[PDB]
């Protein structure tokens, strides 16, 4: 299964992105169409990168192309990158930030609230936060007491308003899971939960929400 | 259903008509029921209430045409919660009075240009709260406000008895289509002066579909039942009037390049000097038909608007800036293409050289009915 | 400085009589301030032909203006004009202000040759719009604006963009009116439009 996420940028354009899951590693494809502004070319610098990835023509110079692999046994991660022109001005999004694209995790859906599973065995998440600016979460494996998996969520792809959402494509190996808001590193219940653990005065009060 | 159509359509968000409909209180809380009546507004609706704290609609655009027909008029009132905009109808009043030419509305004019604070400041909500607007689709298009003095609505087949009566509009001197060249230079100047307007005030502007090369109805101010032409977009006669669109292009990308324009706050009185004939020196009075301001720009240094509404021309001065000069712009009395003064003007240069007797002693003459920007430049 | 000189000799050159000036005077001649010098043998009193050149804009407007006192033939007049040729106005058409406080004075009188003109003098201190006569049919041209820059104080033919300077005041010219400064002449002849 394929992601893609359209990007805005600052000369009013778009980069299109996709990230594939190809048959165990990871392909992330850049795709630059349009040119009124910008004619020599783009070279993909990752945030900064002294080195760089040159775009090569596609289909006859409408549009601009390049491709990056990953190794597997990489955790969920996030690539940042930016574009520059043949004379040293770099293009950013319509924020004015690199172009951030989560390589692991599906942006997700915000709805139902809670913990829900599709047909195909996707896993979603959505938790209601108006005043975190900041949403992680933790999976734990049987013993858990340290989480064996952390993801910050991406404050622009995975939220719809309030409501902050990720999706995954498996959690076997898992069995609880929790949440992180703000810079507090202190796991907290989910609110609509339906099976929930154990009650566990740590040295605390914690409580982990059921996978099952 | 809101919330269908933003998640499954992508909706951005949503404007609700009559809105103070959705204040008014239900029949269950009647004391024959549990244990203020039915239609009562209420400071408190429960449905705006969980409009505006709902996680997924809370942080969308909500805008309420704050009335009813039932006699209600909640301008500026509106229950918000800090979150919701309005359709400024008193915006709408003063500008299209002012403009027109009226005693007693220049200090109204000059708090509709800061974002109208005495309706929005005290209740917690910021400029860009107020959606400001001169024409809609309802009532008369931007070229029917300068070309009839009453509405003609006998083809709704109502004898004239539907449609707002009272539009405060005015036809530059003669009624219809029908009229000599000074009338129509009139009429472009003062639809010029609409849209600069609008595209210096503080809030959100909004303008209807083809008012932007003049579109026309014939007189009629509530077109709801005609599927024909008159209701159309002419892209053929959008072509017979390029300039007024060039005009309104370059303007609103004035507006995108100051920093000064669309401010997220309330502007303050060291940013925003206001001024008169001479500087410094504004005229608030009942006969005042004129109104100046400048204010400090961080990308283009310092910008100078006024808008001249009274049916004499006058030379005004410009405040004194030792080190600089003042650049000229805008001004809705010159013929097009020299409205707007772009680089892709030829003549540009030789134009602005042509007024250097007038710039180098801080002056300016200007038309009746006219308005002007102005910039600030570093001169040594 | 330079206005008030041009209105002096447009004020001159627009009189009922015969000029008069004396030499040195068509490109400012300055004596360092001395008002009697009748025992100078010096450079003072000699025409300087290296400072000619570099006023060669107000020698121009000289001799443009002589031209055109001679092209008109309403300022050689054997008798006195009459009411029926010579018309005052003001601020506004037909309007002339003659009280103590009048610093304006302007006329318009009728021609065989150029048709019409109109001449206006501001000597106030404060810059005013004033309103041209109405002649159904006809419009205002401008010829001389003391106030605007060299070479365009004075429209001729050899200038290559006459009617670009003439397409920018338009705007003005259309409704019957034109901005003047402060202590500035202006001259226009009318023209048809049609």
């Amino acid at each position: 299964a394929r992601s893609c996420y359209r990007f805005r940028t600052d000369d009013d354009g778009v980069v299109d992105v996709a990230v594939s899951g190809e048959d165990g590693g990871y392909a992330v494809s850049v795709e630059v169409p349009g040119t009124r502004g910008r004619e020599g070319g783009l070279v993909l610098r990752a945030s900064g990168s002294g080195e760089g990835v040159p775009l090569a023509p596609a289909a006859g110079g409408a549009s601009l192309a390049a491709e990056l692999s990953f190794d597997p046994t990489r955790a969920p991660f996030y690539l940042s990158f930016l574009l520059t022109d043949a004379s040293g001005a770099e293009i950013r999004t319509h924020r004015k930030t690199s172009f951030r694209v989560p390589v692991g995790v599906g942006p997700g859906s915000p709805a139902p609230l809670g913990m829900s599973i599709s047909g195909d065995g996707a896993v979603n998440f959505a938790v209601y936060s108006k005043n975190a600016n900041a949403v992680s979460l933790y999976l734990y494996a049987a013993a858990g007491d340290e989480p064996a998996l952390e993801i910050d969520l991406d404050p622009y792809i995975h939220r719809t308003g309030n409501v902050w959402h990720v999706s995954l494509a498996s959690v076997d190996g898992y069995v609880s899971y929790a949440f992180c808001c703000g810079g507090i590193r202190r796991p907290l219940l989910d609110p609509y939960a339906k099976v929930i653990g154990d009650f566990v005065s740590s040295n605390s009060m914690r409580c982990f929400a059921s996978l099952a | 259903c809101l919330r269908y159509w933003v998640t499954e359509m992508h909706v951005d968000g949503f404007r609700f008509d009559l809105a103070s409909i959705m204040t008014r209180g239900c029949s269950l809380w009647d004391p024959v029921n549990v244990y203020t009546t039915t239609g009562t507004p209420l400071a408190t609706p429960p449905l705006i209430d969980m409009i505006s704290n709902d996680p997924i609609l809370g942080d969308v655009k909500l805008i309420a045409e704050a009335w009813d027909a039932g006699g209600l008029y909640q301008v500026g009132q509106f229950p918000h919660w800090k979150i919701w905009s309005e359709w400024n109808g008193k915006y709408r009043d003063i500008v299209r009075q002012f403009i027109k030419g009226t005693d007693g509305f220049a200090g109204g004019f000059a708090e509709c240009l800061c974002g109208s604070p005495h309706l929005y400041q005290a209740g917690g909500r910021k400029p860009w709260h107020s959606i400001n607007f001169v024409c809609a689709h309802d009532g008369f298009t931007l070229a029917d406000l300068v070309t009839y003095n009453k509405k003609y609505n006998s083809s709704n087949g109502e004898d004239n008895r539907d449609g707002e009566n009272h539009n405060l509009s005015w036809n530059c001197g003669e009624e219809g289509e029908f009229a000599g060249l000074s009338v129509k230079r009139l009429r472009k100047r003062q639809m010029r002066n609409f849209f600069v307007s609008l595209m210096v005030s503080q809030g959100v502007p909004m303008f209807y579909m083809g008012d932007e090369y003049g579109h026309t109805k014939g007189g009629n101010n509530n077109t709801y039942c005609h599927d024909h032409y008159v209701n159309y977009f002419r892209w053929d006669k959008k072509e017979e009037s390029s300039d007024l669109q060039r005009f309104c292009s370059l303007m609103t990308k004035f507006r995108k390049q100051c920093e000064s324009l669309g401010l997220a706050d309330f502007p303050t009185a060291q940013r925003l000097h206001w001024h008169g004939h001479q500087p410094g020196k504004p005229d608030w009075s009942e006969t005042s038909r004129f109104v100046a301001f400048s204010t400090k720009d961080e990308t283009k240094g310092e910008i100078y608007v006024a808008f001249n509404a009274s049916h004499l021309p006058a030379v005004v001065g410009l405040p004194e800036r030792p080190g600089y000069r003042w650049e000229p712009l805008v001004d809705t009395g010159k013929p097009a293409p020299y409205d707007f003064l772009t680089d892709d003007l030829p003549d540009r240069a030789h134009a602005v050289h042509l007024f250097s007797h007038f710039l180098n002693s801080n002056l300016y003459p200007m038309l009746s009915y006219s308005s002007i920007i102005l910039e600030l430049q570093p001169d040594d």
